[PDB]
Protein backbone atom coordinates (compact mmCIF):
# COMPACT_ATOMS: atom_id res chain seq x y z
CA UNK A 1 0.00 0.00 0.00
CA UNK A 2 1.20 3.22 -1.02
CA UNK A 3 0.01 7.55 -1.49
CA UNK A 4 -1.40 7.35 -5.01
CA UNK B 1 -26.19 2.88 9.87
CA UNK B 2 -27.83 3.90 6.92
CA UNK B 3 -26.91 3.37 3.80
CA UNK B 4 -25.03 6.18 1.72
CA UNK B 5 -25.20 6.56 -2.23
CA UNK B 6 -22.18 7.63 -4.57
CA UNK B 7 -22.98 9.18 -7.69
CA UNK B 8 -21.34 7.76 -10.88
CA UNK B 9 -21.44 10.85 -12.57
CA UNK B 10 -24.19 9.64 -14.92
CA UNK B 11 -27.95 10.52 -13.66
CA UNK B 12 -29.64 8.04 -15.75
CA UNK B 13 -27.07 5.19 -14.50
CA UNK B 14 -27.60 6.75 -10.90
CA UNK B 15 -31.01 6.39 -11.42
CA UNK B 16 -30.79 2.67 -12.69
CA UNK B 17 -28.96 2.24 -9.15
CA UNK B 18 -31.34 4.03 -6.66
CA UNK B 19 -29.05 7.14 -6.20
CA UNK B 20 -25.84 5.28 -6.66
CA UNK B 21 -24.33 2.82 -5.68
CA UNK B 22 -24.30 1.81 -1.71
CA UNK B 23 -21.78 1.66 1.14
CA UNK B 24 -22.48 -2.04 2.98
CA UNK B 25 -22.51 -3.61 -0.54
CA UNK B 26 -20.39 -5.05 -3.58
CA UNK B 27 -21.13 -3.66 -6.30
CA UNK B 28 -19.45 -5.91 -9.52
CA UNK B 29 -19.56 -4.11 -13.06
CA UNK B 30 -18.88 -6.63 -15.94
CA UNK B 31 -18.30 -6.53 -19.63
CA UNK B 32 -16.08 -7.24 -22.55
CA UNK B 33 -12.23 -5.26 -22.79
CA UNK B 34 -12.81 -2.20 -24.11
CA UNK B 35 -16.37 -1.06 -22.56
CA UNK B 36 -15.34 1.34 -19.83
CA UNK B 37 -14.98 -0.65 -16.78
CA UNK B 38 -11.84 1.14 -15.36
CA UNK B 39 -13.22 4.84 -16.57
CA UNK B 40 -16.00 3.79 -14.37
CA UNK B 41 -13.96 3.24 -11.34
CA UNK B 42 -11.63 6.17 -12.08
CA UNK B 43 -15.02 8.18 -12.00
CA UNK B 44 -15.56 7.08 -8.97
CA UNK B 45 -12.75 7.68 -7.21
CA UNK B 46 -13.69 11.07 -7.49
CA UNK B 47 -16.73 11.16 -6.86
CA UNK B 48 -16.65 9.57 -3.49
CA UNK B 49 -15.00 12.64 -2.38
CA UNK B 50 -17.32 15.49 -3.06
CA UNK B 51 -19.37 16.53 -0.36
CA UNK B 52 -22.96 14.72 0.39
CA UNK B 53 -24.93 17.50 -1.27
CA UNK B 54 -22.85 16.62 -4.74
CA UNK B 55 -23.22 12.82 -4.56
CA UNK B 56 -19.90 12.00 -2.64
CA UNK B 57 -19.57 10.86 0.97
CA UNK B 58 -16.41 13.19 1.79
CA UNK B 59 -14.47 9.63 1.56
CA UNK B 60 -11.14 8.54 0.98
CA UNK B 61 -10.41 6.03 -1.76
CA UNK B 62 -8.42 2.57 -1.74
CA UNK B 63 -7.53 0.94 -4.85
CA UNK B 64 -6.21 -2.78 -5.70
CA UNK B 65 -5.12 -2.77 -9.12
CA UNK B 66 -4.21 -6.02 -11.01
CA UNK B 67 -3.53 -4.64 -15.02
CA UNK B 68 -1.38 -2.00 -14.03
CA UNK B 69 -4.59 0.36 -15.24
CA UNK B 70 -4.76 3.32 -12.64
CA UNK B 71 -3.81 6.64 -14.25
CA UNK B 72 -3.23 9.40 -11.30
CA UNK B 73 -3.05 11.85 -14.40
CA UNK B 74 -6.90 10.81 -15.22
CA UNK B 75 -7.83 10.80 -11.51
CA UNK B 76 -6.45 14.29 -11.55
CA UNK B 77 -8.38 15.68 -15.15
CA UNK B 78 -11.46 14.12 -13.45
CA UNK B 79 -11.38 16.62 -10.06
CA UNK B 80 -10.21 19.50 -12.13
CA UNK B 81 -13.31 19.78 -14.38
CA UNK B 82 -15.81 19.01 -11.46
CA UNK B 83 -14.31 21.78 -9.45
CA UNK B 84 -12.00 19.63 -7.07
CA UNK B 85 -8.09 20.36 -6.44
CA UNK B 86 -6.26 17.47 -8.30
CA UNK B 87 -3.47 16.68 -6.02
CA UNK B 88 -5.72 16.82 -2.97
CA UNK B 89 -8.09 14.65 -4.42
CA UNK B 90 -4.98 12.08 -5.55
CA UNK B 91 -3.81 12.39 -1.79
CA UNK B 92 -6.73 10.87 -0.98
CA UNK B 93 -6.49 7.50 -2.64
CA UNK B 94 -4.64 4.61 -1.02
CA UNK B 95 -3.07 2.26 -3.77
CA UNK B 96 -1.71 -0.83 -4.32
CA UNK B 97 -0.76 -3.10 -7.51
CA UNK B 98 -1.92 -6.41 -6.33
CA UNK B 99 0.75 -9.07 -7.60
CA UNK B 100 -1.06 -12.63 -7.69
CA UNK B 101 -4.33 -13.53 -6.06
CA UNK B 102 -2.61 -14.56 -2.69
CA UNK B 103 -1.03 -11.26 -2.61
CA UNK B 104 -4.01 -9.52 -3.71
CA UNK B 105 -6.26 -11.25 -0.58
CA UNK B 106 -3.79 -9.85 1.70
CA UNK B 107 -3.50 -6.63 0.29
CA UNK B 108 -7.76 -6.51 1.32
CA UNK B 109 -6.73 -8.08 5.25
CA UNK B 110 -3.85 -5.30 5.25
CA UNK B 111 -6.80 -2.54 4.11
CA UNK B 112 -8.30 -2.89 7.84
CA UNK B 113 -5.70 -1.05 9.51
CA UNK B 114 -6.15 1.98 7.13
CA UNK B 115 -9.82 1.67 6.98
CA UNK B 116 -9.55 1.82 11.46
CA UNK B 117 -6.95 4.51 11.36
CA UNK B 118 -9.67 7.20 9.08
CA UNK B 119 -12.48 6.34 10.48
CA UNK B 120 -13.21 8.87 12.84
CA UNK B 121 -11.30 11.63 10.94
CA UNK B 122 -13.31 13.78 8.61
CA UNK B 123 -12.84 11.70 5.71
CA UNK B 124 -12.97 7.75 6.13
CA UNK B 125 -12.30 5.42 3.82
CA UNK B 126 -15.66 5.18 1.73
CA UNK B 127 -14.63 3.58 -1.21
CA UNK B 128 -12.82 0.37 -2.10
CA UNK B 129 -11.73 -0.73 -5.44
CA UNK B 130 -10.62 -3.93 -6.92
CA UNK B 131 -9.61 -3.78 -10.66
CA UNK B 132 -9.90 -6.81 -11.80
CA UNK B 133 -11.53 -8.88 -9.19
CA UNK B 134 -10.81 -11.97 -11.16
CA UNK B 135 -8.23 -11.55 -13.80
CA UNK B 136 -5.40 -13.34 -11.47
CA UNK B 137 -7.92 -16.17 -9.97
CA UNK B 138 -8.35 -16.77 -13.82
CA UNK B 139 -4.79 -17.36 -14.92
CA UNK B 140 -3.77 -18.93 -11.57
CA UNK B 141 -6.85 -21.29 -11.06
CA UNK B 142 -7.34 -23.05 -14.93
CA UNK B 143 -8.17 -26.44 -16.17
CA UNK B 144 -9.18 -29.78 -14.76
CA UNK B 145 -10.97 -29.21 -11.15
CA UNK B 146 -10.62 -25.48 -11.02
CA UNK B 147 -13.69 -24.97 -11.20
CA UNK B 148 -14.74 -25.38 -8.11
CA UNK B 149 -11.06 -24.41 -6.15
CA UNK B 150 -11.35 -21.09 -8.54
CA UNK B 151 -14.66 -20.31 -7.13
CA UNK B 152 -14.11 -21.10 -3.39
CA UNK B 153 -10.96 -18.65 -3.09
CA UNK B 154 -12.68 -15.93 -4.99
CA UNK B 155 -15.68 -16.91 -2.53
CA UNK B 156 -13.48 -16.24 0.51
CA UNK B 157 -12.16 -13.09 -0.83
CA UNK B 158 -15.34 -11.58 -1.59
CA UNK B 159 -16.28 -12.44 2.04
CA UNK B 160 -13.30 -10.61 3.60
CA UNK B 161 -14.59 -7.68 1.05
CA UNK B 162 -18.16 -8.23 2.01
CA UNK B 163 -16.87 -8.02 5.58
CA UNK B 164 -15.24 -4.44 5.31
CA UNK B 165 -18.31 -3.08 3.56
CA UNK B 166 -20.79 -3.75 6.32
CA UNK B 167 -18.12 -2.92 9.54
CA UNK B 168 -17.08 -0.17 8.29
CA UNK B 169 -19.83 1.18 6.06
CA UNK B 170 -17.78 1.31 2.72
CA UNK B 171 -18.74 0.80 -0.83
CA UNK B 172 -17.31 -1.99 -2.62
CA UNK B 173 -16.91 -1.83 -6.19
CA UNK B 174 -15.28 -4.45 -8.06
CA UNK B 175 -14.79 -4.84 -12.00
CA UNK B 176 -14.14 -7.96 -14.19
CA UNK B 177 -13.65 -9.02 -17.76
CA UNK B 178 -16.19 -11.13 -19.62
CA UNK B 179 -21.06 -19.35 -13.04
CA UNK B 180 -22.27 -18.42 -9.97
CA UNK B 181 -21.41 -15.14 -8.52
CA UNK B 182 -21.43 -13.31 -5.12
CA UNK B 183 -21.39 -9.66 -5.51
CA UNK B 184 -24.76 -7.60 -3.95
CA UNK B 185 -25.90 -5.81 -7.63
CA UNK B 186 -24.11 -6.39 -11.09
CA UNK B 187 -24.20 -4.35 -13.78
CA UNK B 188 -23.57 -5.00 -16.98
CA UNK B 189 -21.61 -2.56 -19.46
CA UNK B 190 -21.15 -2.30 -22.78
CA UNK B 191 -19.86 -0.09 -26.43
CA UNK B 192 -22.56 1.47 -28.25
CA UNK B 193 -22.71 3.19 -31.58
CA UNK B 194 -21.17 6.52 -31.73
CA UNK B 195 -19.14 6.77 -28.54
CA UNK B 196 -22.07 5.53 -25.90
CA UNK B 197 -21.84 3.26 -23.40
CA UNK B 198 -24.48 1.32 -21.87
CA UNK B 199 -24.86 -0.21 -18.45
CA UNK B 200 -27.94 -2.65 -17.55
CA UNK B 201 -28.66 -4.40 -14.12
CA UNK B 202 -28.19 -8.12 -14.33
CA UNK B 203 -30.57 -10.96 -12.24
CA UNK B 204 -32.20 -7.71 -10.03
CA UNK B 205 -35.71 -8.27 -10.69
CA UNK B 206 -35.26 -3.16 -9.52
CA UNK B 207 -35.68 -0.29 -12.12
CA UNK B 208 -35.52 -2.06 -15.57
CA UNK B 209 -33.87 -0.09 -18.44
CA UNK B 210 -30.28 0.67 -19.73
CA UNK B 211 -28.53 4.23 -18.68
CA UNK B 212 -26.46 5.67 -21.91
CA UNK B 213 -23.73 7.73 -21.23
CA UNK B 214 -20.20 8.89 -22.62
CA UNK B 215 -16.62 9.23 -21.20
CA UNK B 216 -15.82 12.55 -20.89
CA UNK B 217 -13.45 15.15 -19.40
CA UNK B 218 -14.91 14.42 -15.96
CA UNK B 219 -15.50 10.74 -16.03
CA UNK B 220 -18.73 10.13 -17.10
CA UNK B 221 -21.78 12.06 -17.70
CA UNK B 222 -24.78 11.55 -19.79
Amino acid sequence: WHTA
Amino acid sequence: ATIGRISTGSKSLDKLLGGGIETQAITEVFGEFGSGKTQLAHTLAVMVQLPPEEGGLNGSVMWIDTENTFRPERIREIAQNRGLDPDEVLKHIAYARAFNSNHQMLLVQQAEDMIKELLNTDRPVKLLIVDSLTSHFRSEYIGRGALAERQQKLAKHLADLHRLANLYDIAVFVTNQVLAHSATLRVYLRKGKGGKRIARLIDAPLPEGEAVFSITEKGIED
